[PDB]
């Protein structure tokens, strides 16, 4: 049991220690919640992030700008 | 203000009750699967608070950034934009509601787990609601952000309560110095009196109270002979120690399903008061509604939602 | 007209591959038959535990002892099971309150979304909501909000009034959009240039009030008309 | 009521509809111009 317990591989969190899990200092979104901002996901090897919130789009704006759409689609959402 | 999530919690029901003896605590597998229960009850309430907290704050699937140069002018929003200067990233109003909120403790068998979203995270996930709101109007909630002077968004919102474009156009200089003076003015409405965010006090002091609850039930003997399981281990003999040792149990374990039956109760609670902040989220800031009363006395023009120690806050 | 039914056709065939392409989409009601049939598979396993009596079995207890002895025993048994019956009725009755408060919130999207034309925003799916359709579920229902989401969408300058002999112009139902070169109405929701003057323009005040104002030539198609009897 | 031009308004072409229907739609201009030639 205890043969995943080597400490060449331990991450500390913000909310507990990791054991076997790569860290990575770039952003994903949330695929398995862990804790304190901290998600793990699949690359070979687990990979544990921290976690990020979307793409940043910075909407160009200004006093005299204004953007209409020229074409619709149609969408349909379950529930 | 609406509360949104409470502390998250996780009992251990053999080391809370047994205090890990051995002897002890073989016994109260006879009792059956009572510990499993509500292991299961209190993450499925975690759960619900994480969920909680991811439907109200995570309603968009973009970030948006407010433009670096502020060319609205006629209304001033750095009373509610993320303020650069300070180390936080919460806007004044935040930081303000922060610094209101005061006294969850580790303890035997006792624990606290932290949310999955991060203050600094439900901060940045309500600047990017926004400024959604300030540069793309309603439409950002509907689809792609589209861009829209501010004066231009104003007088849409306006026209959508019965009063042409004519008053705010020819007014614009009189509603901006009333935006100004009323965003000043409610912060230090809120700031004046500490009991206005009682709303989330009361629900953190009465968790507090209810983990205390809980806790100081272990001196109470339940009509045994002490308090400590150690005493009648090792001075009683085992025939009568065992009834005084099943009568313990049973005691700490009624009290640790009264607290779980409570705890459930307030998380059914709490889950209504977060679909209810929610709801009134997605109407107001993401659009326009016509229900009165609903978002605040007067017809209804924008909201701004702020987050909250556990909760959030809007700005009607 | 044909590229919208061509559309909503294409949309709803993609509902039976988005339903049938993961288990995890009918996560929902699973789990609201699969906590109910946990608790009551427990309340089953809590029937044959000791509770602290010397047996769990009802005949060995008749058995093994005598009635004014055996008494004890019986009571130990009656309390325990009767203390995990009691604790399935109390979360049976928060279950049931959760699923009173999800059944009120479906009624309600019924009577909304299915009924009619709901302008709550998000309470109808993602965008703006058209008809919606309703489907059977074994312990639920199924929805589907028919959203108009707009796409594809360009930028142009706009203005709030247009100057016209010193005279301010507002849009009746609309904004003032311009390529570049020349300014048109179009309604706020779709781009659809026309001319100005000829109904959708409303008269108020003078250019000097307004804070951002541009001129443009205000032309009015009664006046060509009226040269056709010069 | 009667279809006139300032109760109904227009745009487009008459083939891309489907379902269109010929009719007359009646002017207020025209008579109330006629009377001062
Ligand atoms: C508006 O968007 C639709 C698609 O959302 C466009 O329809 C496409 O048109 C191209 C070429 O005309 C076809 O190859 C595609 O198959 C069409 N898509 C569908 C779903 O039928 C439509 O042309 C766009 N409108 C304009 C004016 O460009
Ligand atoms: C918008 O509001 C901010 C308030 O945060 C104004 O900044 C203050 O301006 C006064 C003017 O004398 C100063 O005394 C304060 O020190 C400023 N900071 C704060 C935190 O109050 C700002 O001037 C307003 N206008 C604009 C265009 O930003
Ligand atoms: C902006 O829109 C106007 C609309 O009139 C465009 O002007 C037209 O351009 C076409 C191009 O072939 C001509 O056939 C029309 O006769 C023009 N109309 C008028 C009234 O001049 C103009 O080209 C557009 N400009 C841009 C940059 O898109
Ligand atoms: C939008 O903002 C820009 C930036 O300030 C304004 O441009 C300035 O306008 C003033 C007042 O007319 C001029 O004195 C400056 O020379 C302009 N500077 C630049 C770089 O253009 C613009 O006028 C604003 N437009 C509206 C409609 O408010
Ligand atoms: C829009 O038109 C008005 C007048 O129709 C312009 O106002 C004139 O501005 C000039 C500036 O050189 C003055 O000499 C005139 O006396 C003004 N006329 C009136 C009636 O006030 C205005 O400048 C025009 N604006 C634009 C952007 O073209
Ligand atoms: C409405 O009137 C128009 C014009 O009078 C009709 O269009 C023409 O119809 C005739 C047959 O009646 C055709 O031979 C012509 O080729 C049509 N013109 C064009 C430009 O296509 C139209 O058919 C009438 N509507 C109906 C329903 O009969
Ligand atoms: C990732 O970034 C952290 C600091 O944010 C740094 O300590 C670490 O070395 C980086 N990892 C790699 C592989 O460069
Ligand atoms: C429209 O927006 C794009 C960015 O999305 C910008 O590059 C472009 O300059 C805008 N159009 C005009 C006319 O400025
Ligand atoms: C209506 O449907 C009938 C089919 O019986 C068809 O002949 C007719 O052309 C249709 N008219 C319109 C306007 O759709």
């Amino acid at each position: 049991w205890r043969v995943y317990s080597t400490g060449s591989n331990v991450f500390q969190t913000r909310a507990g220690c990791l054991i076997g899990a790569e860290h990575v200092n770039n952003s994903y979104e949330c695929d398995i919640p862990i804790g304190a901002g901290i998600c793990a996901s699949y690359q070979q090897s687990i990979i544990a992030y921290t976690m990020s919130l979307g793409a940043e789009n910075s909407v160009a704006y200004s006093n005299n700008s204004i953007a209409i759409p020229t074409n619709f689609t149609i969408s349909v959402t379950t529930e | 203000i609406l509360p949104v999530s409470m502390t998250k919690t996780s009992v251990d029901c053999t080391m809370y009750i047994c205090g890990d003896s051995t002897e002890c605590s073989n016994l109260l597998l006879q009792y059956g699967s009572f510990c499993t229960q509500l292991n299961r009850a209190l993450t499925g309430i975690a759960v619900e608070q994480d969920k909680n907290t991811q439907e109200v704050f995570a309603q968009v699937k973009q970030i948006y950034k407010t433009p670096p140069i502020k060319d609205f002018g006629g209304f001033n929003f750095s009373q509610i934009l993320p303020d650069p200067s300070k180390p936080s990233k919460r806007s004044p109003i935040e930081d303000l509601l922060f610094n209101k909120v005061t006294l969850a403790q580790k303890f035997n068998g006792l624990t606290v787990l932290p949310p999955l979203l991060t203050d600094e995270m439900i901060a940045q996930y309500t600047s990017a609601l926004l400024a959604g709101t300030i540069t793309s109007g309603w439409t950002f909630g509907a689809g792609p952000a589209l861009q829209i002077p501010f004066p231009m968004q104003m007088a849409y919102r306006f026209n959508g309560i019965g009063v042409t474009q004519n008053v705010l156009y020819e007014n614009q200089k009189l509603i901006a110095n009333q935006f100004n003076s009323a965003i000043g003015k409610i912060q230090d409405s809120l700031s004046s009196t500490p009991s206005a965010l009682g709303k989330l006090q009361d629900v953190v002091n009465q968790n507090a109270q209810a983990l205390n609850t809980l806790v100081k039930q272990l001196s109470s003997n339940f009509g045994a002979i002490s308090s400590v399981l150690n005493d009648i281990l090792s001075r009683l003999d085992p025939p009568e120690a065992e009834v005084q040792i099943d009568r313990l149990i049973t005691g700490r374990l009624q009290s640790l399903q009264t607290y779980v039956t409570q705890q459930l109760i307030r998380a059914a609670e709490i889950r209504a008061s977060a679909n209810l902040a929610a709801t009134k989220m997605s109407e107001c800031v993401l659009g326009q509604s016509k229900r009165v009363d609903f978002c605040g006395k007067g017809y209804h023009l924008m909201s701004f939602p702020q987050s909250a120690p556990h909760g959030v806050v809007f700005l009607h | 007209q044909k590229l919208i039914a061509n559309q909503f056709n294409s949309a709803i065939g993609k509902i039976q591959d988005s339903l049938s392409s993961t288990p995890s989409a009918l996560g929902k009601l699973q789990d609201v038959v699969n906590q109910n049939a946990q608790a009551l598979n427990t309340l089953v396993k809590q029937l044959s535990s000791n509770f602290g009596a010397i047996s769990s079995v009802l005949n060995d207890i008749l058995s093994r002892l005598d009635p004014p002895e055996a008494e004890v025993q019986i009571d130990r048994l009656i309390t325990g099971r009767l203390q995990s019956l009691q604790t399935y009725v109390t979360q049976q009755l928060i279950r049931a309150a959760e699923i009173r408060a999800s059944a009120n919130l479906a009624a309600t999207k019924m009577s909304e979304c299915v009924l009619g034309q709901s302008k709550r925003v998000d309470f109808c799916g993602k965008g703006y909501h058209l008809m919606s359709f309703p489907q059977s579920a074994p312990h639920g229902v199924v929805f589907l909000h028919v959203t108009y989401v707009p796409a594809q969408e360009k930028n142009f300058t706009t203005a709030p009034a247009i100057c016209h002999d010193g005279k301010a112009h507002f849009p009746r139902e609309g904004v003032f959009v311009s390529n570049g070169t020349h300014w048109f109405v179009t309604q706020r929701n779709f781009y659809e240039p026309q001319i100005i003057t000829t109904d959708n323009t409303f008269v108020s005040g003078n250019c000097d009030v307004v804070i951002g104002i541009v001129n443009n030539t205000v032309y009015d198609p009664l006046q060509p008309e009226l040269d056709s009897f010069k």
